[PDB]
């Protein structure tokens, strides 16, 4: 969610 | 580290630097991949070329790993492969779903 939600 | 051998694997330099350094370059679909403090998944720093006046849009994605070949690495809920680079290739060789998909390997 935090890391550029792929 | 096959990853570190690609034109996108940036050292321990968090995506912030990859993004900061990469975003500054302004490479359409410029990407990179670094190992997050949680050396479990690989973080890919990508930069997309935007026409708007606000400037291009660059983004990074942490490669999600799994326990199923090839659905091992994935930076999306369906893009799982035993090769981040391949997946990297997939992140562009296939429609994709992230900033103009993987385009240029701007390995910080």
């Amino acid at each position: 969610a935090d890391y550029e939600p792929p | 580290n096959n990853l570190e051998t690609y034109e996108w694997y940036n050292k321990s330099i968090s995506r912030d630097k990859a993004e900061k350094l990469l975003l500054d370059t302004g490479k359409e679909g410029a990407f990179m991949v670094r190992d997050s403090r949680t050396p479990g998944t690989y973080t890919v720093s990508v930069f997309t070329k935007a026409i708007i006046s606000e400037n291009p849009c660059i983004k990074h994605y942490h490669i999600k790993e799994t326990n199923d070949s090839p659905k091992r690495y994935y930076v999306a809920e369906k893009y799982v492969f035993d090769s981040i680079p391949l997946l990297i290739q997939y992140h562009q060789y296939n429609g994709g779903g992230l900033v103009t998909r993987l385009r240029y390997p701007v390995c910080g």
